[PDB]
C-alpha cells in the first residue's frame, strides 16, 4: 500500500524573512507507504531533498489542499481530511506535498523575538506582521494558542504611540481570521488594552482604537456585556470614573473632530442595539445621566455646524428613548 | 549530454533577465519614491488651508498606498531570490519606514495644527 508523491521544502526557519521559492522547480519522487505513519518516513524525503531545515522543527503542508499532517499517524488514518488527494492520484496526477516548519515553532520564534527585541529591531518585525497575517491565515489559530496576545498586550503598554498604532493595524489583521477573532473575545484585557488607548494624545490611535471597537461590536452582539465589563474594569482600575474617555473625547478638550465625534456616537449606538434587558439598560442610563450627558447632547444638537451623518446617528440616539 | 551545458548556461540566463527585470521595475519605484519624499513641506486661513492641503497629500498618500504595498509585495518577494545587496535593501526598507511615518505624523500635524486654527 505504498505511495508516489512530489516533494518540494520550504526555507521558512526565520518567519521575518522569508524566501518565495521552493526548491527545486521541478520536484522529485519518491515513494512513501500509505498505511504506515508518516513521522518515520520524512527522514529519508528529508534526506532527498537535503533540506537545511530542523527535521526535529519540521511540519508538513499538503500543496493544494492546505492540509497540515498529524506527523504520526498513517495516510489512510487521516483519509477523511483528503478528499481532493485521493482524487489527483486517481486522476494518474501526482500531487505536491510542502515541507516547512511548523505553526508552532514559527510563532514561538515570533513570540522570541517579540519578547527579546527592541527599538529598530522590534519596529520592523511589527510592520511586516501585518503582511504575514495576510498572505498566511493559518498561523493565526496557533497564535492565539501560544499568549501572542498576552505578548502584544505586554509590549504595547510600555511603548510610544507608533509603535502601538502599528500593533493595532496588524491587530485588525488578526481580526479578519476567524481565529484570530475568537481570541480577541475570549481576552479581556485586550479589549481592556484598547479602552485605555482611548485615552491616547495621538488622535490617529484614538480613531483607529475607535475603529476596531467598531469592528468588534459589529462582529457579534455577544461581545457587547463583555465590552461593558472589561470598561467597568479598566475604569475602576485606573480610578477614573466609567465610560469618562468617551464624553472626555465628546466635550472636546481640543476642540471638533467631526470623524471621531461621528465614530463614537455610532459606537455606543451599535452597544444600544444589542440588549432587550430594559433593567441594567436603566443602570447605565443612569450612570450616564450623571456625568452631564443630556446638556452636551442638547447644545451640540442646537449649532448648525454639525456635520449631518453625525447627526443622524444621534437623532437615533434620542429616538431610542 | 550537452544540453546540460545548456541548462547551466540558462540558469545564468535567468537570473541575468531576472535583476534586469529588477532593474526596470525599481526605475518607477524611483520616480514614486522621488516624489515620496518631495511631497515633504516642513495665517488662520494658512493653517485651515494647511489641514486641507496635507489632507490632500494624504489623501495622495494612500492613494499611491496601494502600489506602496504593492511594493513591499513585490520586495518581500523580491529578496526570496539572490550578502552586499542584503543591506542595500535593509537601507531602503528602513529609510522609506522613516518617511513613510514622518509624512504620516506631518500631515497629522497639518491637520492638528489647523486643529489650532480652528
Amino acid at each position: 500500500s505504498v505511495v508516489t508523491v512530489r516533494v518540494q521544502y520550504l526555507e521558512d526557519t526565520d518567519p521575518f524573512a522569508c524566501a518565495n521559492f521552493p526548491e527545486p522547480r521541478r520536484a522529485p519522487t519518491c515513494s512513501l507507504d500509505g498505511a504506515l505513519p508518516l513521522g518515520a518516513q520524512i527522514p529519508a524525503v528529508h534526506r532527498l531533498l537535503g533540506a537545511p531545515l530542523k527535521l526535529e522543527d519540521c511540519a508538513l503542508q499538503v500543496s493544494p489542499s492546505g492540509y497540515y499532517l498529524d506527523t504520526e499517524l498513517s495516510l489512510e488514518e487521516q483519509r477523511e481530511m483528503l478528499e481532493g488527494f485521493y482524487e489527483e492520484i486517481s486522476k494518474g496526477r501526482k500531487p505536491t506535498l510542502i515541507l516547512r516548519t511548523q505553526l508552532s515553532v514559527r510563532v514561538n520564534a515570533i513570540l522570541e523575538k517579540l519578547y527579546s527585541s527592541s527599538g529598530p529591531e522590534l519596529r520592523r518585525s511589527l510592520f511586516s506582521l501585518k503582511q504575514i497575517f495576510q498572505e498566511d491565515k493559518d498561523l493565526v489559530p496557533e497564535f492565539v494558542h501560544s499568549e501572542g496576545l498576552s505578548c502584544l498586550i505586554r509590549v504595547g503598554a510600555a511603548a510610544d504611540h507608533n509603535y502601538q498604532s502599528y500593533i493595532l493595524r496588524a491587530l485588525g489583521q488578526l481580526m479578519l481570521f476567524v481565529d484570530g477573532m475568537l481570541g480577541v473575545v475570549a481576552h479581556s484585557d485586550t479589549i481592556q488594552w484598547l479602552y485605555t488607548l482611548c485615552a491616547s494624545l495621538s488622535r490617529l490611535v484614538v480613531k483607529t482604537a475607535l475603529k476596531l471597537l467598531l469592528v468588534f461590536v459589529e462582529y457579534s452582539e455577544n461581545n457587547a456585556p463583555l465590552f461593558i465589563r472589561a470598561v467597568n474594569s479598566v475604569a475602576s482600575t485606573t480610578g477614573a470614573p466609567p465610560w469618562a474617555n468617551l464624553v472626555s473625547i465628546l466635550e472636546e478638550k481640543n476642540g471638533a473632530d467631526p470623524e471621531l465625534l461621528v465614530y463614537t456616537v455610532t459606537l455606543i449606538n451599535k452597544t444600544l442595539a444589542a440588549l432587550p434587558d430594559q433593567d441594567s439598560f436603566y443602570d447605565v442610563t443612569d450612570a450616564l445621566e450623571q456625568q452631564g450627558m443630556e446638556a452636551l447632547v442638547q447644545r451640540h444638537l442646537g449649532t448648525a455646524g454639525t456635520d449631518v451623518d453625525l447627526r443622524t446617528q444621534l437623532v437615533l440616539y434620542e429616538n431610542a428613548l | 549530454t550537452k544540453r546540460l551545458i545548456h541548462e547551466n548556461q540558462g540558469q545564468c540566463c535567468g537570473l541575468i533577465d531576472l535583476m534586469r527585470e529588477y532593474q526596470n521595475l525599481k526605475s518607477a519605484v524611483s520616480k514614486v519614491l522621488e516624489n515620496a519624499s518631495s511631497v515633504i513641506v516642513t495665517d488662520q486661513e494658512d493653517l485651515k488651508w494647511a489641514f486641507s492641503k496635507h489632507e490632500t497629500a494624504k489623501n495622495k498618500m494612500n492613494y499611491k498606498q496601494k502600489d506602496l504595498d504593492n511594493f513591499t509585495s513585490k520586495g518581500k518577494h523580491l529578496l526570496s531570490e539572490l550578502s552586499l545587496v542584503k543591506t542595500d535593501m535593509e537601507s531602503t526598507v528602513d529609510k522609506w519606514l522613516d518617511v513613510s511615518e514622518k509624512l504620516e505624523e506631518n500631515m497629522d500635524r497639518l491637520r492638528v495644527s489647523l486643529s489650532i486654527w480652528d
